[PDB]
């Protein structure tokens, strides 16, 4: 039903959040229109569901970080922050048939809960549970994982 | 050439169908090629099977429920073998790839008990087989749901990746395991109809050793199947998420995605399939009581409507364009997942042909 | 007290009937006994396969059919297997590749053990075990004095002899399979056909017929058999080898050869008959009439409206008064004796299948089976 | 499945010729043998023509000699003639489930006509294959018999 193939590690991104836009149709678009427009290539892409507003956060390379803020912050004027980290880190555990095993989604947050590191931000589907988590925390969370799983 | 066959249990339902199939059995050995076959059992037999052991115990032992599942694909061996033999080949059944190759060398085809499409792709693995191809109903991996987008064609190739990301997202084609082992080691695959002389969907690159050019938009897929559980006002501490998916592990509850980003505390959503659902609600409205969440809400009308390809990496525009697509038909984006190479929005399930369509427009897919 | 059970297709219909098959295994168990049972495929699955089997390549191999009929018999295993575990008892499944041995290992530990026809299979391993009893379990609650269909007062019997029960399934009763029977005999196993839709104890299949006392030998039941045909082989020369052209060339053609009567030679030629299922009988006479043809034989009869019906019983062996009786009966409504044949303890006469179930009925009630 | 097979000597064969093939005339036969207290074994009737047909039956060797005279007092009844023989031998193949192998009965002819031994009467079933024979060929029969279905076993019976 399922298989673990490995973990995956990352700390190129940097991870930037714009908070309080309206959730109604096209207001997503607004942010990822300028984005593309400066030709900054984007990776992960993350809102849940909400003044019945939500927030979208996305990382992208770091190397363009500070020039999609730049983009974001000129063309503010329709949300209420965007907020920039650059010291972000990501962890994946990769693999294919998950959904049927639940045990492996528990497992992986429990292996980071036994060497005390903080989940930040989950998306995960069938073949990848990623999380960031503060890039200082990525060998911890790696090792940890690894012990877990095997 | 070297080829293993797995076919599913719609392909194997009749005397008829397993005649269809040995047809195609003997076909593919009398091109001159080594034939290694794996079966599944009769149509919807092993779900039956996996009924009747739970009426006759509810928790079967996994040690007699290997006795039920294999004996019910034996019968399916022997029927194929029999039928294979009708039309003068030789069949060799087995319930390692050191045995089956001597049989291989003798020329006689290799009838191998199945999950059937893990064994298959293993096997395929094992003796370094050309192709595995994957016999059901359908005669393609399509770039949409036919019924749904009238524009929706048949793709003639795509990555291992890519149809993991579809395999994952809606397309219930190949069990996603198989898939692993098939990009784990380098084991193409191909997905065909038994009932046709088209050649099917050649599953076959590594994406990262694709020709920029041919890395492109694969094909959009589509999931209303699931139901969406949100979890309220989650301390932001370490064992949090642990205690949540801890409950629904202990419950059997497969979960599909979850989603987290961020009065100190966060939410946590995630995905189940619908018959999973209200047993996911009972669970967590218990733990809510104790000093824990603030709510936990429930809702079975989602919609899961995704895009993947490989041109996506490396592509600044295709975000953007998902989104203005959306918006044009008036759909109001409630969540949204990604992957390196697949984005997915949850929306309303009333919302999804409509969305199928846009995305599958707005990309060139279809021409 | 040892006890092995056989559980026909019709004890096994459902998860239900498994479940309630389970208990009475595990009934039986607690009762004191080790038990070791042998299950066929659920309900028509055998039959189900066969029709498959038959679609997909008539004369299929065996080696084909074994796998394909073993496996439709691991269903029900799996299941009985399952169903005993949750009523809290332990079993070792086995397929025949096993023995006394690794049986007789798993018994003494306390296990359930659930194990190249199925009958046959649960009698040889009562022998091999030394069981107290083989108990057939199935839809029909004993073997009777006759067909209730067609003799209405017929009566479930308490007890029977080996070749008494032997003797009946010959002609007619399709209870127990014949091989299964004759293993039991031999190897002196006492059966038990018994319903497992009830808790009546059925009837036992237990001495032999030798050792039964004169003065407790008794009639047992009558059987009737509308399926034969009778074929009639006239004119063949009394002399050392002739006998055997007919048969060989019916063997020759797979044609299932059921009693064959030769009577005294009286020209200088005798005839032989012989009865085969109705669906042979077409093929008989064709391989029979074209080697009448280079003088074997001066003609070659058939008649396909001919029924069997026959008395059984250890009680005729050592008394006089029986055949008597039968053929009286049979004259005093009035039906004529075609055919007759013997063996020590049965009379079968073959006559218009018309007269087939008056003439059951009218030997029934002679004999006062009811 | 072929248990073994058994030989006997023990047996009077009588045959009553020219039996009107008519309701109540196998009745008169046995009724007759019945009163006189004769225990009866082996019944054979066959082939009708005249439409009149034969019965022989066997009893004990003791009793053959009355058998006849009890018959003999009532021919002519229907009757051409009524037959005694005091040698005769009958050998049986035991066994089950013999219907649906139909070589056994062939091989059990042919192991016969292979020693040169004629049969006389046959009797079978499902579960037996009888024969009558001279006394006379009994031992040649039986050889015949155990080297054709390697038995050896006379447990039969
Ligand atoms: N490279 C794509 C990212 C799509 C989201 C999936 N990683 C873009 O810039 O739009
Ligand atoms: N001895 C009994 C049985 C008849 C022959 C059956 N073998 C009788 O005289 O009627
Ligand atoms: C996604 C969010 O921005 C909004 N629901 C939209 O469709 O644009
Ligand atoms: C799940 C997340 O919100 C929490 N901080 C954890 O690490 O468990
Ligand atoms: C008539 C037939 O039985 C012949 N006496 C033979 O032995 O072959
Ligand atoms: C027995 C037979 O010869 C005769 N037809 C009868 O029924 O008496």
């Amino acid at each position: 039903e399922a298989v673990l193939t490995g973990v995956a590690t990352d700390k190129s991104e940097a991870k930037v959040t714009v908070l309080g836009i309206s959730d109604k149709p096209g207001e997503a678009a607004k942010v990822f229109r300028a984005l593309a427009d400066a030709e900054i290539n984007i990776d992960m892409v993350l809102q849940n569901v909400f003044d019945g507003t939500t927030d979208i956060t996305f990382t992208c390379p770091r190397s363009d970080g500070r020039r999609a803020m730049e983009i974001l912050k000129k063309l503010q004027v329709n949300w209420t922050n965007v907020l920039y980290d650059d010291q972000v880190g990501k962890v994946s555990l990769v693999g294919a048939g998950m959904k049927s095993h639940p045990g492996v989604t528990a497992e992986f947050m429990e292996a980071l809960r036994d060497v005390n590191v903080n989940i930040e931000l989950i998306s995960t589907s069938e073949i990848r549970i990623s999380v960031l988590i503060r890039e200082d925390d990525l060998d911890a969370a790696a090792r940890a994982l690894h012990e877990q799983f095997q | 050439a070297l080829v293993v066959q797995k076919y599913g249990g719609s392909s194997l339902e009749s005397a008829e169908r397993i005649r269809n199939v040995a047809e195609r059995i003997v076909a593919t050995k009398k091109a001159g090629n080594d034939v290694v076959v794996v079966c599944s059992a009769m149509g919807d037999t092993t779900d039956e099977l996996l009924e009747l052991a739970a009426a006759v115990n509810p928790v079967p032992p996994a040690r007699e429920m290997d006795m039920l599942l294999t004996a019910g694909e034996r019968i399916s061996n022997a029927l194929v073998a029999m039928a294979i033999e009708s039309l003068g080949a030789e069949a060799q059944s087995f319930t390692t790839p050191g045995r089956v190759r001597e049989a291989l060398d003798e020329g006689k085809i290799c009838i191998v008990a199945g999950g059937s499409d893990t064994t298959a792709v293993a096997l395929a693995a094992a003796l370094n087989a050309d192709v595995c191809e994957i016999y059901s109903d359908v005669d393609g991996v399509y770039t949409a749901d036919p019924r749904i987008v009238p524009n929706a064609q048949k793709l003639e190739k795509l990555s291992f990746e890519e149809m993991l990301e579809l395999a994952a997202v809606g397309s219930k084609i190949l069990v996603l395991r198989s898939v692993e082992y098939a990009r784990a080691f380098n084991v193409p695959l191909r997905v065909r109809s038994s009932y046709s002389n088209d050649p099917g969907t050649l599953i076959a690159g590594s994406m990262e050793d694709i020709p920029v050019e041919e890395a492109v938009l694969t094909g959009v897929a589509t999931d209303k199947s699931e139901a969406k559980v949100t979890v309220l006002g989650i301390s932001d501490k370490p064992g949090e998420a642990a205690k949540v998916f801890r409950a629904l592990a202990d419950a059997e509850i497969n979960i599909d995605m979850v989603l987290q980003n961020v009065d100190g505390t966060t939410d946590i959503t995630f995905t189940c399939p619908r018959s999973d659902g209200r047993r996911a609600m009972e669970i967590l409205k218990k733990l809510q009581v104790q000093g824990n969440w603030t709510n936990v809400l429930y809702d079975d009308q989602v919609g899961k409507v995704s895009l993947v390809g490989a041109g996506m990496k490396s592509h600044p525009g295709v975000t953007a364009e998902f989104m203005e697509a959306l918006r044009d038909v008036n759909v109001n984006i409630e969540l949204i997942s990604t992957s390196e190479i697949r984005i997915s929005v949850l929306i309303r399930e009333d919302d999804l042909d409509a969305a199928a369509r846009a995305l599958h427009e707005q990309f060139q897919l279809g021409g």
